[PDB]
Formats: structure tokens, C-alpha cells, sequence
């Protein structure tokens, strides 16, 4: 019945950066704390037990401090291949309770997403469904805001959207908007519009096309 | 007239573990206990009470033979009024002990390259033992207030503890089977 | 260390059962602790339970009590933990982890998962191997074109762009589960607009659990 | 309880030597004697055994022809009668003594030990 | 289920090491005690050493000074090595698990490994000279595999189409190091003028493959 | 130093006879033997361990029993997967030790052999060396005795035998003499025979040729 609140959720840092994570427990856990590393498509992977411990193998630039109700793990000089999400856990009793888990990120400038729209195929609009695809490339940061306007009017709950991970070149984020309407729908409308809100964006962008 | 099956104690294949001792009860039978003391495999061989070369004139009622692997070092602590892990949390003899404590070296059978964890001993106890009882529970030994929910964790330790036996250890850390003659009249 | 391997990925149904191994390779079974971590998918990890086999028995979390059973085969050297009346809220990738507990003499030091297995991905629905359907994402008014894989299932589908010629600029999004159990994700590439009439673009869709393979030639309409 | 020892010294190689080990607070004859030699840089190493209440010795393989130990009950002293000498057997000689009829080569097994006497063996 | 491949040279020179090496898959090779026996071709069986998961070997005394067994627990394998054989060392040598008894020293082999053979000639590869035992006075002939080197040769007959009534023997070790062997075929002696006989003997080794047609004198 | 002497070395019975196999030993080795069974051509089969116990797969006809010096293994049923080469063996001491090993075979009715003999061709007498092949075809027991005469002298130490293993067809042996000369030795003499003595024949087969 004990839980771990973790801080923040999701920081941006450079390479050989000073990077801080805070790992608070509800009651005092005394030092029976640990910090997992995780990269994306594989298992997480020990970094410190015992709350002040290395595991074999682990590079110094790691370090962790803290007893009781608080803790802290630090990474000295940022690498490449530091870029992960940490998960501070307490082993103090049942049940071990992971936390929220950190997501660190490469930090870098801002930049403006690329906006595209895809109108339904007419063979799909044969199957009698149609799927209209906005599409939001390049941007940095993450946080960015997608509305669906049909005929003017603003759409909510028939929409998705799907993001990728920062690119391995320039670091930026795409992300992808879909609408699914069906034949009779769709044929009843003639307007569709996407806008993108972003802050890499002065202004909305707006795309849009018609049936 | 019927011999005493010691061959299948001393020379058995596989010995407990210190915590889950054997006991085998022996009666009905004659052995020559001097031979057994004039032996040569038996680097250790202590008899309280009663001389190793009058065992065979004596008759008693029933003889027990407890036999487990211990470490080298911790030979010393078969033996009345003994103190450590063995002696308080694995095996006790009592103080008015009358038997014989054998012991020799087994590191070719029972240690292994990798190293041997078939081998465990009781590491925690509530209390210590009485003498010649076993122990064989698994429970979370809680050593704090809170109450130890069956999992491992602060204060809350798993009692049984095993030995890493191989063939490169020092001496005071190879193993050791013993066996604990013990007449009972 | 030691090293762990489970089993394979499993599709089930709401109300069945799963039963997952994780085969030690051994050092210190039937006295260390063999934890089950699950992590749904985009969320955190979570605690299941642990087993330490020659206890027998299995302590579980005031969360999973009641439906999860976790057994040890000593012969085998292998930990088998069975989640049943699984439900939509189940479908996670599933650990095990060995557990460590270094206590020097008063509290000091903890419990760690050094080894960990692969991860057992148990994907709980109601729908059967379904064959995608590609439709062109066809480039109009750099470019950006694609193809839509949609209402297939299970996951992975694999797109590559002209047998692999075509990777830089290629995102392909992760699927998402639409509301019908099915999957659906979108791959798309950025290419010079002025060579849309003289270049051939052809999005090679693969979906081998219904093995589809449809090469669809993305020209403009 | 308290062991006296004592007949060290120095002796050429193929020589002899008697060492002599009193026990004094001994109630009864149930006990047995032990003499252990710690060559330098090695741990303590047993060499010979005497079970007092049934006079069996014991010896080691190595000085199983060399070494003859035996007790005379007037003194209640036991004589470790050396011979056949050799530069192996250089070390510190010491006696001890445990309330039990047998023999254990563990050190940590006899409760009471004689101050050590030195014997080199050398040319 | 313990398995259990053997692997080494098959040919070694005399006054040499032999080294083989058994792989163990399906379980650890620190798991369970192993054994060594070997065969001579056409004799009983005999019982090289043993090696105990802790390192520790008993070796067979007419053997004991020139065996050595060891554990390769990276490669969960353990080997022996017996150095200056001799040509009473050829046999076909089996990796066993050594089960364990009642009493420390029972022990009986099982399961088996399939067996490697190891020869201990002082001849390199050489082609057998193919002679004709051509009929004379059912008949009976065939083509004489005098010399060759190593093992096997494979003779058939007519390409295979005559299988009935042929007898290929197993080779014998002549004194020179060569193998040789006989290869006979009874036949109807009235079709002798019309029926061609031609011995196909083929001695991959060597890539010797002699058509003989086999034909009264 | 603990020796095992089988017996009878070869035995013949048809399918479906009871099989005796004696094991016997120099010290008494309680209950610790073990049997093997030995098709030609592949690994031994572990079949019976601790004098009487049997291993699980192996078919219930086996049977064992003895203890001391003396064991015995019993088929009820002979079956044609149980013709091979049995071993027995000791494990009472730190050296195991085989036994010589008994074969068990089909046992068929007496059947006598056909005798060819073959002077060496013209090609090998060109190379300088002589042979002299005796062949023995389709006879039964597999007990046979074989003499060379070269100019009536009995000849000793030159020629060397071949058996093959009972034939599928009919269950007899097949037997090959080669009797080795040098051209000169070759071409020093004339007469060269060969004797054939078997159970199945009443009186001694000669096959002779001359130079
Ligand atoms: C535990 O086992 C040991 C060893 O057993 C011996 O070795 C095994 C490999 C097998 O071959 C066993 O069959 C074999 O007995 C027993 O120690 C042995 O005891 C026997 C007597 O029972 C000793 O034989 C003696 O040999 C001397 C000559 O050296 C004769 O003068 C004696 O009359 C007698 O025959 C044998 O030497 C001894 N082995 C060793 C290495 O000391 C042991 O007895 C047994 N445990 C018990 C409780 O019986």
C-alpha cells in the first residue's frame, strides 16, 4: 500500500547534461529502493539497488542518494545512449510498487510541423468507408493539437492520432491524424479541413479539400 | 547376526542438507565400531561419553545416525555446548551428549565447477533449537514489527541459505559430510 | 548471470486462461524468488507476484489475488504463472525477473530484478487473422505519400518502400487499435514533388499472420 | 586445565627428537591429546593422535613410520617420539588437548593449547 | 532428455594426442557425471575414466597414465585426451551420462552417445586396385579391393540393377595399414556368354571409381 | 580387477524361445550389474541396472535375477528386435569392468555351404603380387573351419577370414578366404587348395587350381 510518485514525467537534456529525477515515496521505504532503465523494445534493466548502489557493469556517470521518504537519481554527463525512461521502484514491501516512470528525452530547438491531408480512395469509397488522413511532420516539441472540422464543424470522437518516437537525424516528432466516416457519411459532407496547432506554429494551419 | 547397514550410511550417493537433516534409526543388528575409529577416510572422529573401542562391547537399545554436509569451518560446532549457525538454527546436539561425531572431507562429491546450491543451511530462527529437532519450514523470517506478508523485503529475510560449494574453495570452506552416532539406552 | 526465457506470444479471449514459463538457466533455483512484472502497453510496470519454489506456493498483489496462480517445476527449472478470466485490461507484455536481496545487518540494501526474460506479449481479443487492407495514401495537392494498412489483425505489419530503396524519410506510425478489435496504422515518406510523374513509388505491405503481401504502386490521382 | 610442552630445539636432517606435553587439570582420563605444527606461511596442520582413555594412536600418512606417540600414565605426560627427521618438519610444535575420546584434525576443535615449542630440522 | 554428440579426429597418427570432445545438449554438463568407453571393431567393451561434476576423475588403470578428462562448462562440453596411442587405441569411442547407484561408486552408463571412430594408421588416402574374380570352374563372381585407404569402399553391381545374391564382406586390416575386401555375386553360370557383370567399386576417399567388367578368362 | 565371464558365448534360438544368459564374477559384487543390449552397428541400450531392476522403456520379457557371483537375464518371448550382443557389467568397485558378451542369434535349420576358390587374374600378377580367394556361400551354424594347401603343404599364418552376418533372406553366413603370395612364391609353385570343414557338410569341401 505504499506508491512512489516520480518527477518530472518527461524532461528534455542535451548530451553531457546534468539530468535530476525525484522519486518520493508515500511512507518511509528506509533505503529499499531501486532505479530501472528501459529503451524502447526491450527489458528494463537494473541501474540502482539499495538506493545508493551500482550494478556491475554500470557507468559511473550514474548516481543515486536519498533515505526514507525521498530520493534522487542523477546522471552526471548525458550520452547518447542515455536516453531512456527511468522507473524508480520500492522493494520495501508488497506490493513493489514501480513509479510513473521518466521519459528522457533529446532535447533540441523548436520546430514547425509540415502539414498534409489525404482524401478517401475511390476504391475504399467502393468497400462503403471513408478514412481521411492528416499528417503532421517534423515538429519538435511533442505537445501539438489536432482538430477535425467536416463542413465547418468541429469533430470529436471520431478521430485518432498516432506519433513516433524523435528521429534519429534531427530529432522531431510526426504525427498523424485519422477520421473515419462512413460512404453515406462521407457523401453527405463536401468540406473537410484539419488544422494543427503547435508552438513551433505562429498560427494554426489549416488543410482541407473537397469530396 | 544381522550385520548393521552402516555401508549404506557412510558410503550413501547423496547426503542431506544440514537444515532437512536424515535420521536412520538402526537396532537389531551387530557392527564392530572399532574398525570404524581405526579408519583412515575419517579425518574427524569425536565420541563423548563413551570410548570409541568400548562401543562394541556395550549394548544399547537403539543407535541413530544423522547424516547432512556442513562446511569445513563449521565442524567445530557439531559437538555439545557449541554456538553459531549450525549449531542454534540447523542441528543441536544436547549437553549430555553420548555418541560420536564422524566427519570427512567430500569436496570431489559434493561440490561443483559452476558451484553446488543443493546444499542449504537455516540462516534465521525465532529461536534456537532444541536438541535433535528439525527444522524444514520455508516461512519468511521476520525480523521486524511489520508483518512479513510471505515476500522477501525490509526486516523480512528467507531463512534458508545455500552453501556455494567448489573444488577451488579453501579448506575451511569445502564440504564436509558428517554422520552423528548417537546411543540411546 | 543467470539467464531467463519464456515462452512465445499467445492470443486469447475474454474469459480464458493464459499460462506462461519463464525457464531458468539456473545457479540458485528453489531458493530464489522468480517475480512476474507485466507492462501494458504506453503505461507503467507493475508488480504480479513472486514464487520462490521450494516454498511451493505463490504471494501475489492486493491486485491480482484471486486470479493469478504461480507454480514452479523444479525438474524443469522452469516458473509457469496463469492468469485467468483474462479481459481487455490484460493485454501487456509479461516479465520474469529474478529476485537478489542483498541485507548487509540492519535494513541496509534492497531487493532488484537483475535477469529478466524476454517479455511474453498476451494480446486478449475477439477477432481472428484478418488480412489488411491497403489503400493509397496517393500524393496531390517535398511530397508526402503512403499507404493505409488498415483492419488487419494481430500486430506486426511490415512496410517497406520499393523493395527497400525508399528509407530515408519513412515513418511508419505505431497501429492502433480501433474500436471494431482490429488493427490500423499508416506508413508514410516525404519525397521531392517534382519527380512524382518520372518515379515509381510502391509501398511493399506485408502481413505475415495472414500472409498478404500487396505491393500497391502509389501514383496520383 | 593447563598443557605444559616442551623438548624442542634444533636437530640435523635423519635426526630424533622427543617432545613432551603435561596436562594438569584433567578430572578423569576422558579426554584426548593432539600435536599440530605450523610451518611458517601455512595454518596450523595435524600430525598425531591420542585417544588417553583407549591409548590408540593416530598418525598422518606422511609420518606414519616417523612419528611414535605414546603417554605415561605416572606424570600423565604424553611423548611424541620424532624421528627420521627431515627439513619438512620444520615449524612450530604445538600440544593440545579436548574433553573427547577421538581425534579432529580442525584446530578450532581443541579447547586447550599448550604455548608452542619450535623445531628445525636442518644441516 | 540428455543428448549427447561425439566430435574429434577420426584419423590419427600413432604416438599422438587423441583428442575428442562430447557436446552435451538438453541439459548442463555440471548436471551429471560422464564417462568415456570405447570398443576395438569386432571386441567387448571397455571403460576409459569417469569425470564428477566437481572436476574430479578416476581413470582406468592400464589407462591411468595417459588419460586426462576435463569439464568445458562455456561450452557445456567435456573432452578427454589420450596421448601416445598406439594401434591397439583404434575403437569406436562413446560419451555416456554416468548415473549414480545406492553406494558413491555404483555407477551404470546411460543414455549413450551415437560413437565416433578413431584409426590410428601411419598411411595417407590411397586407391584401391580393383582386380577381376572373374567365373570359373551357380556361379560365383566378383572383384577383389586389395589396398586401399581409409574406409569404406562401396561396390555395386551393374549399376545397381543386380542386388540379388551379393555379399560385400567387411574390410580386414592388412599388416601394410591398407584396408582390403571382397565383393562376390552368385549368378545363373548358363547366362555367363550373354549377361554383362561389370563391378562398380568406388572409393570416395580417394575418388576412385573403377567399372570392371567382370568376364570369364 | 574384477572380472566378468559370460556365458555361453554365442547362443542360437528361434522367436519365441526362453533366453538363459549367465553372468558370472570373480568377487561377489552384491547386487551392483547392470546389462546392456548391443545391435551391430549402434550404441548399447541400457536395459537392466541393480541386478533385477528394469529400465523404463525396455520391453517387460527382460528379466533379471542373481545376486553375488552369479546373475542371469531372461527373455520369455524372443522377438526379432532382440538378436544383438548383450554385456554385462560390475560397478562393485571403482574400476568398471565388462563382460566378454554373449550373441544371440536366429536360430534356423543346418544348411551347408557352396565353395568357389579364384586364382589370381594376369593384371596382378603384373604388379607381382598373388591372391588366392576362397569363398563360402550361404551355410549355416556359423562354426566353420577353413585350411590352406599350397602344393599339399598345410599353410600357416597367410591368410586371413571374413564372415559377413546372417543373411535377411535365408539367416545364413557368407565366408571369404584370401590367401596372399608374392609372384616369385607365386610362381614357385602349382597346386594351390583350399579345405572347407562345416557342421553342415559330411566330409571336407576342396577347391583347387593349378598355375
Ligand atoms: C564404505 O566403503 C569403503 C570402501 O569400499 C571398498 O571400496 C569400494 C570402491 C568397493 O570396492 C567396496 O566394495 C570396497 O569394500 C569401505 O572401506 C573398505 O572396507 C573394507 C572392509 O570392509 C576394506 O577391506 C580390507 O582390506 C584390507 C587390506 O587393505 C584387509 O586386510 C581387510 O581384511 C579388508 O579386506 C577396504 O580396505 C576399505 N577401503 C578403504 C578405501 O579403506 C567401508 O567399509 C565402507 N563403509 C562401511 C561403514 O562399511
Amino acid at each position: 500500500a505504499i506508491r512512489m510518485t516520480q518527477s518530472p514525467s518527461s524532461l528534455s537534456a542535451s548530451v553531457g547534461d546534468r539530468v535530476t529525477i525525484t522519486c518520493r515515496a508515500s511512507q518511509s521505504i528506509s533505503s529499499y529502493l531501486n532505479w530501472y532503465q528501459q529503451k524502447p523494445g526491450k527489458a528494463p534493466k537494473v541501474l540502482i539497488y539499495g538506493a545508493s548502489s551500482l550494478h556491475s557493469g554500470v557507468p559511473s556517470r550514474f548516481s543515486g542518494s536519498g533515505s526514507g521518504t525521498d530520493f534522487t537519481l542523477t546522471i552526471s554527463r548525458l550520452q547518447p545512449e542515455d536516453f531512456a525512461t527511468y522507473y524508480c521502484q520500492q522493494s520495501h514491501s508488497s506490493p513493489r510498487s514501480f513509479g510513473g516512470g521518466t521519459k528522457v528525452e533529446i532535447k533540441r530547438t523548436v520546430a514547425a510541423p509540415s502539414v498534409f491531408i489525404f482524401p478517401p480512395s475511390d476504391e475504399q469509397l467502393k468497400s462503403g468507408t471513408a478514412s481521411v488522413v492528416c499528417l503532421l511532420n517534423n515538429f519538435y516539441p511533442r505537445e501539438a493539437k489536432v482538430q477535425w472540422k467536416v463542413d465547418n464543424a468541429l469533430q470529436s470522437g471520431n478521430s485518432q492520432e498516432s506519433v513516433t518516437e524523435q528521429d534519429s537525424k534531427d530529432s522531431t516528432y510526426s504525427l498523424s491524424s485519422t477520421l473515419t466516416l462512413s460512404k453515406a457519411d462521407y457523401e453527405k459532407h463536401k468540406v473537410y479541413a484539419c488544422e494543427v496547432t503547435h508552438q513551433g506554429l505562429s498560427s494554426p494551419v489549416t488543410k482541407s479539400f473537397n469530396r | 547376526t544381522n550385520l548393521c547397514p552402516f555401508g549404506e550410511v557412510f558410503n550413501a550417493t547423496r547426503f542431506a542438507s544440514v537444515y532437512a537433516w536424515n535420521r536412520k534409526r538402526i537396532s537389531n543388528c551387530v557392527a564392530d565400531y572399532s574398525v570404524l575409529y581405526n579408519s583412515a577416510s575419517f579425518s574427524t572422529f569425536k565420541c563423548y561419553g563413551v570410548s570409541p573401542t568400548k562401543l562394541n562391547d556395550l549394548c544399547f537399545t537403539n543407535v541413530y545416525a544423522d547424516s547432512f554436509v556442513i562446511r569445513g569451518d563449521e565442524v567445530r560446532q557439531i559437538a555439545p555446548g557449541q554456538t553459531g549457525k549450525i549449531a542454534d538454527y540447523n542441528y543441536k546436539l544436547p549437553d549430555d551428549f553420548t555418541g560420536c561425531v564422524i566427519a570427512w572431507n567430500s569436496n570431489n562429491l559434493d561440490s561443483k565447477v559452476g558451484g553446488n546450491y543443493n546444499y542449504r543451511y537455516r540462516l534465521f530462527r525465532k529461536s534456537n533449537l532444541k536438541p535433535f529437532e528439525r527444522d524444514i519450514s520455508t516461512e519468511i523470517y521476520q525480523a521486524g514489527s511489520k508483518p512479513c506478508n510471505g515476500v522477501e523485503g525490509f526486516n523480512c529475510y528467507f531463512p534458508l541459505q545455500s552453501y556455494g560449494f567448489q573444488p577451488t574453495n579453501g579448506v575451511g570452506y569445502q564440504p564436509y559430510r558428517v554422520v552423528v552416532l548417537s546411543f540411546e539406552l | 548471470e543467470v539467464q531467463l526465457v519464456q515462452s512465445g506470444a499467445e492470443v486469447k479471449e475474454p474469459g480464458s486462461s493464459v499460462k506462461v514459463s519463464c525457464k531458468a538457466s539456473g545457479g540458485s533455483f528453489s531458493t530464489s524468488g522468480i517475480s512476474w512484472v507485466r507492462q501494458a502497453p504506453g503505461q507503467g510496470l507493475e508488480w504480479m507476484g513472486v514464487i520462490i519454489p521450494i516454498q511451493g506456493t505463490g504471494n501475489y498483489a492486493q491486485k491480482f489475488q484471486g486470479r493469478v496462480t504461480i507454480t514452479a517445476d523444479e525438474s524443469t527449472t522452469t516458473v509457469y504463472m496463469e492468469l485467468s478470466s483474462l479481459r481487455s485490461d490484460d493485454t501487456a507484455l509479461y516479465y520474469c525477473a529474478r529476485d537478489q536481496h542483498i541485507y548487509d545487518s540492519s535494513g541496509h540494501g534492497g531487493l532488484w530484478f537483475d535477469p529478466w526474460g524476454q517479455g511474453t506479449l498476451v494480446t486478449v481479443s475477439s477477432a481472428s487473422t484478418k488480412g489488411p487492407s491497403v489503400f493509397p495514401l496517393a500524393p496531390s495537392s517535398t511530397a508526402a505519400l503512403g499507404c493505409l494498412v488498415k483492419d488487419y489483425f494481430p500486430e506486426p505489419v511490415t512496410v517497406s518502400w520499393n523493395s527497400g530503396a525508399l528509407t530515408s524519410g519513412v515513418h511508419t506510425f505505431p497501429a492502433v487499435l480501433q474500436s471494431s478489435g482490429l488493427y490500423s496504422l499508416s506508413s508514410v515518406v516525404t519525397v521531392p514533388s517534382s519527380s512524382l510523374g518520372t518515379q515509381t513509388y510502391i509501398c511493399n505491405v506485408n502481413h505475415k499472420p495472414s500472409n498478404t503481401k500487396v505491393d500497391k504502386r502509389v501514383e496520383p490521382k | 586445565v593447563q598443557l605444559v610442552e616442551s623438548g624442542g630445539g634444533l636437530v640435523q636432517p635423519g635426526g630424533s627428537l622427543r617432545l613432551s606435553c603435561a596436562a594438569s587439570g584433567f578430572t578423569n582420563d576422558f579426554y584426548s591429546i593432539a600435536w599440530f605444527r605450523q610451518a611458517p606461511g601455512k595454518e596450523r596442520e595435524g600430525v598425531s593422535w591420542l585417544s588417553v582413555s583407549d591409548n590408540t594412536p593416530t598418525y598422518v600418512d606422511s609420518v606414519k613410520d616417523r612419528f611414535t606417540i605414546s603417554r605415561h600414565n605416572a606424570n600423565n605426560t604424553v611423548y611424541l617420539q620424532m624421528n627420521m627427521l627431515k627439513p619438512e618438519d620444520t615449524a612450530i610444535y604445538y600440544c593440545a588437548a579436548g574433553r573427547f575420546a577421538g581425534r579432529d584434525t580442525w584446530p578450532s576443535s581443541y579447547d586447550y593449547w599448550g604455548q608452542g615449542t619450535q623445531v628445525t630440522v636442518s644441516s
